[PDB]
Parts: C-alpha cells; structure tokens; sequence
C-alpha cells in the first residue's frame, strides 16, 4: 500500500515514542516515591520538564531544515534520546543527576520531534493522494508506541525498578536507531537540502555546544520553577507586543490562545487525572487487577481505534471547537463519577474514567493533530517559534493547575480526597465549557477571516 | 501480586503478637497494605493499614492497642498487636492496594493473603 520508507518512519516513530512515554508514565509517581516529592512538587516539576520537552521542538526543526539536514538530525536526537534514558536510568545510583538526564530528555526530543514527519511528506510525489492516509498511520504509530509505554512501564517499574525501566526506553531508542540504519537506504534520495552536501563540522560544534548549554539551563529550570514561570511570563507578554506591533493572523493567534487551553487540559493526564485514577478509583477493569498509572494507557488507545473511523469522517474554527466542547465533557465526566456514582468506600467505576479518555482524545484528534498544519495555512517561522512557546506556557500554566488536585501524604481515606478532585475537576470542565462557547460564537466571523 | 502473612497464634489476654505481610514479585513498597479481620460470624473489617509514604489509618476499637509500620529494606509490613482482648479474636488478611489511600472495604484492595488465624484467650494466672 506504501511506499517502503513509509514503513522504516513508522516503526523508527512508534520505538522513539515508546522510550518517551516510558518516562511520562511514570514521571510523577517517581517524583514522588523515589526522590520524595510532595504531589504538589511532583505536579510544577512534571509541568516544567513537559513545557520544556515540548518548547524546544522548534529548534529541532530549523535544525534538521537548514544545519544538518532532517536525516543527520533525526539520527543525532536519537543518540542523545537514549543518552537521556540512559542516564535517567543511571539516576538512580546518582540522584543529583535527574535534572541533567531530564533536560537531555528535553533536548533530545527537540532536536528530533520534528523530523520524522517532515521525512515522511518528502517519501510522496507533492500531491500524491495517500499522503492523508500515511500521515494518520503515523499519528496511529505515535500512539501504539505510546499505548504499550503507558500500559507496560508501571507494571515494568513495580516488578524490576525505575533503573530497569528507563534502561528500556534508552533501548527502545537504540532499536529505533538500528531501525534506521538497517533501512538507510529506503531514504538515500529522500531529505532535506543539508542532506546531501557534506555535512559541516562547524554547524554540527554549534548544534552541540548549544544542546548541552540548554541541557543544562533546562536541568536549572525545572529544578527552580518558581523562575521558569517568570522566565515564560516575560517571554510570552515580550512576544505578545512583538506580535501585536507587527486580520489571518488574528486568526493564528486566538486558535493559538485555544491551543493553550486544550494543553493545560492535556497536562492532567500524567497529573491529576493520573492520581485521581490512583486514590479514587477501582483498579480492577473486566475481573483483571491493574496498576492504575496504566490508565494513562487509555488516551493512546483511543486515539488508535478513533483515527481511522475519523479519518474516514465548519472547516479550521468548528473542529476546534468540537474538540473543546469534548474536553469540557471529559472533566465534566470525571467531575460526575466522584459527585454522584462513587462507593460508600469514595471509590468510583473504571468505566468512568474509559469515558473520561474517550471524550479527551476526540479532543486530541479535532485540535491537537490539526492545529499545527493548518494554523500555517492560516498564515512564519516567528509564529513557529510563538506556538512552541505558547505550548510550553501551557504545561507550566497546567502543572499549575494540577497542584489544586495534590493530596498530603498523610491522607489515607477516599472520601477526604473525592471532593478535591471533583471540585477541580468540574471547574475546569465549566471553565472549558465557556471556553468552547465563545469558541463557538466566534466561529462565523472567523471562517469569514479565512477567506 | 501474591502476599504472605506470618506471625499469628494464640495468645492471653493482655499478650502481644506481630503480623507481617511480604509480598512476592511487586515491591510492597508502592502499596498501601490494609489489615482486615474476619470473626467467627462476621463479615471482613478494616482493622488497620499504612499507605505507600507513612499515612496510617485504624479503626477505633484498636487506636492506642495496635500499631502499622512498614520496613522498606525489607519490603514487609508489620502490625503490632499490644492489649490483646478476646473479641480481637479472628482470621487477619493483609491486603494491597496501590498508591495512598486506604479504603474500609475488601473491595478497594486488589492482593489478598491467605489468612492468620489469631486467637485470644482469657486465661490468666490463678490467684
Ligand atoms: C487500561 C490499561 C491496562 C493496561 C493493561 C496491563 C497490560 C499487561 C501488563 C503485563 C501483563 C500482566 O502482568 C501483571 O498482571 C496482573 C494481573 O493482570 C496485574 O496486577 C498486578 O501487578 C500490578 C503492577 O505490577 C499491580 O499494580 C496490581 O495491583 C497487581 O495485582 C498487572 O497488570 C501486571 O503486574
Ligand atoms: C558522519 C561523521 C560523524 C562525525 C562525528 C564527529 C563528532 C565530533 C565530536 C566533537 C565533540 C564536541
Ligand atoms: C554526588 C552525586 C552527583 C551525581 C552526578 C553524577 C554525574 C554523572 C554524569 C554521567
Ligand atoms: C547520518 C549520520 C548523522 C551523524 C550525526 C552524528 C553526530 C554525533
Ligand atoms: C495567559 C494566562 C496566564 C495566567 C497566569 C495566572
């Protein structure tokens, strides 16, 4: 059905995206039991290290585009992928390392995120009609690699140790790296321009030099949050008067302002919703006993049966406004499981939370795998550059938000912690509610605007 | 997944016994452990437990007699019991959930042990 680098850049995808969610799985709960981090340092802290890993990923594209070209870079981000694992694993015989191995985590998926996608619309003639089809297969392999991540770590961490399982994923990036080299030539015509000339030794000391300074500025960020908020404050309200000193656009922006409600959202899932899943929840689905951090397993899975069925199945302002209404009802779901239809013990039904993810990744699917695209349709590298931004504030902007979720270690009882979470929760799903509904006044006024 | 207690016995009123709970392949570590007991005609109860980081929870008819604590060098968990009286009399399971809390019921505790049976006499010396 595909051409053969097809299949190379989906399993070099799914085996990269498999070492990442090894870790996010986990992250928190590690935070928490290993280095002794309340819930509520556990939550700011995972909030940094995702604005991070998702803020840097601008750089990975110019850097793959212009520097070393898409098929050097990809290979230069897995190697310090795996590092990053490595050395994440390696934390726990030194655990002033974290920070370090986190912030090589960071850089290393901003250095590589980008580049498998823009390898993979360079495998097609430039308006093959497949290329709809292979690029939800790829979104399908982001979510396979992450389903068996989210499902297996937590069970992997419980039986064998954190070591064992960081080791894995820095295992997972070497076999996608093997991956790679084994199908180099599928691509030996397929790359960007960088590609082909001989590569340059000064560009490739530059791109180094300035990973490991940001591996370290990175490792002081999420080791001091309190600075990363003001150091994104600042940034974020100096290129808000960038931008509004330079009517398409307006339009790239209030998409963008929605983006960053739907990632504050998004960030509940290794957080919030995560211990809310923990303390409040059965953990026994169809007569099976699981670990409940596998719950975050449940996203991935539903993005994987959902993106066929709507890829088969208004225009750029009504899916994203679908997309909001959707997250809106799975806070406001998981607000009613604890409400109303929890145990005399405060425990409420799995199911309730299969809904809850349900309804959070159809929002993942109308705003989160077409924003991007089409927010360039709308409007260059400055809007790039501020989107990445604008997401990043919205990870430190929901870990934030998480910590009103967060439980003393001392609390022992279901029914003391049920009403926190709900009353955050369903704060947030009216707040999102809202939210959607401007969205949805708007949406005549936009469409006009992208004319 | 599979726990083991130990410890159990008979014991006069007023003696001492420690329970302790060890589990096999998962590190207890992760676990709140409850303790429950089962009385001859009765249903399961809540006696006492530790969560993953040291909160603790005990039924009334125990506080100030029994005692949980945990040992994480070597992943077991113990339950202290000091003032023995004849209705403490009873089957003890350990139980694990994971995570913080520790819910009242067995339905919240996914691991089970089999069982000590723990009887308290009245005997006492003659006079
Ligand atoms: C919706 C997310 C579900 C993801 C599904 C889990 C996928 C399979 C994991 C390995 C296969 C089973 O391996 C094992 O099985 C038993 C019963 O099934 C489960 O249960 C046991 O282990 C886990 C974690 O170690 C504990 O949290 C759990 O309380 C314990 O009873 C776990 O899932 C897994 O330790
Ligand atoms: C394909 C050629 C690979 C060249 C790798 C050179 C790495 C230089 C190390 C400099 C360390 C800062
Ligand atoms: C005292 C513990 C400090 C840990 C730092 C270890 C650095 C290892 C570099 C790979
Ligand atoms: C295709 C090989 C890329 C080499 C990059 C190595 C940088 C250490
Ligand atoms: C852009 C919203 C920032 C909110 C700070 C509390």
């Amino acid at each position: 059905q595909q051409p053969r680098p097809f299949f190379m850049i989906f399993f070099v995808e799914l085996w990269e995206r498999f070492g990442y969610y090894g870790v996010q799985g986990v992250l928190a709960v590690f935070f928490v039991k290993q280095l002794g981090f309340s819930q509520e340092q556990a939550f700011v802290t995972f909030g940094a290290f995702a604005a991070l890993v998702y803020g840097l990923i601008s750089i990975g594209g110019y850097v793959g585009d212009h520097l070393l070209g898409t098929k050097r870079t990809i290979v230069l981000g897995a190697l310090v992928l795996a590092i990053g694992y490595f050395m994440t694993g390696m934390s726990l015989l030194k655990p002033d390392l974290i920070f370090i191995a986190l912030g090589t985590i960071a850089v290393g998926n901003g250095l590589f995120k980008a580049n498998p996608a823009s390898l993979l619309s360079k495998c097609y003639p430039p308006k093959d009609p497949r290329l709809d089809g292979a690029f939800t297969l790829f979104y399908m392999s982001i979510n396979i690699g992450s389903l068996i991540a989210l499902s297996l770590a937590p069970v992997i961490a419980d039986r064998f140790g954190y070591s064992v399982t960081y080791n894995l994923c820095g295992a997972g990036l070497i076999i996608a790296l093997l991956v790679y080299i084994a199908c180099r030539g599928m691509v030996k015509d397929i790359g960007s321009e960088p590609d082909f000339r001989p590569m340059s030794f000064s560009k490739l000391l530059y791109v180094l030099l300035g990973s490991v300074v940001m591996i370290f500025v990175c490792a002081w960020l999420m080791h001091n949050v309190e600075v990363a908020n003001l150091v994104l404050i600042v940034l974020s309200i100096v290129v808000t008067i960038i931008f509004f000193r330079q009517n398409k656009m307006f339009v790239a922006f209030v998409l963008m302002l929605e983006a960053v409600v739907f990632y504050i959202l998004y960030a509940q899932m290794p957080t919030s919703l995560n211990f809310f899943a923990i303390n409040n929840v059965h953990h026994e689905i169809l007569g099976f006993s699981i670990n409940p951090v596998s719950f975050q397993a449940l996203n991935p899975f539903w993005v994987v049966l959902a993106s066929p069925i709507l890829a088969g199945i208004l225009s750029m302002p009504m899916k994203f406004t679908l997309g909001m209404f959707m997250c809106s009802l799975g806070f406001l779901t998981a607000a009613a499981a604890g409400m109303w239809f929890a145990d005399a013990q405060g425990l409420t039904s799995p199911w309730f939370i299969v809904l809850v993810y349900l309804f959070q990744s159809l929002g993942e699917l109308f705003i989160s795998a077409l924003g991007l695209a089409m927010i360039a349709a709308l409007v260059m590298g400055f809007i790039l550059g501020m989107w990445f931004l604008t997401q990043a504030a919205a990870f430190l902007l929901g870990g934030y938000v998480a910590t009103f979720t967060a439980v003393p270690d001392n609390i022992t009882d279901p029914l003391e912690t049920l009403p926190v979470y709900t009353n955050v929760f369903g704060k947030i799903g009216l707040v999102t509610l809202g939210v959607a509904v401007v969205m949805l006044l708007m949406v005549p006024w936009l469409k006009r605007m992208i004319a | 997944v599979q726990l083991v207690e130990s410890g159990g016995g008979l014991v006069q009123a007023g003696g001492s016994l420690r329970l302790s709970c060890a589990a096999s392949g998962p590190t207890l570590s992760n676990y709140a452990v409850g303790w429950f007991r089962q009385a001859p005609g009765k249903e399961r109860e809540f006696v006492a437990g530790i969560n993953w980081s040291s909160g603790l929870r005990y039924k009334d008819v125990v506080k100030g007699r029994f005692t949980v604590s945990r040992d994480n060098v070597k992943d077991t968990v113990y339950l202290q019991m000091n003032s023995l009286k004849p209705e403490d009399t009873a089957v003890y399971y350990c139980a694990a959930r994971f995570g913080g809390m520790l819910p009242l019921q067995p339905s919240g505790y996914a691991n089970w042990g089999q069982g000590t049976q723990v009887t308290v006499s009245s005997h006492h010396h003659h006079h």
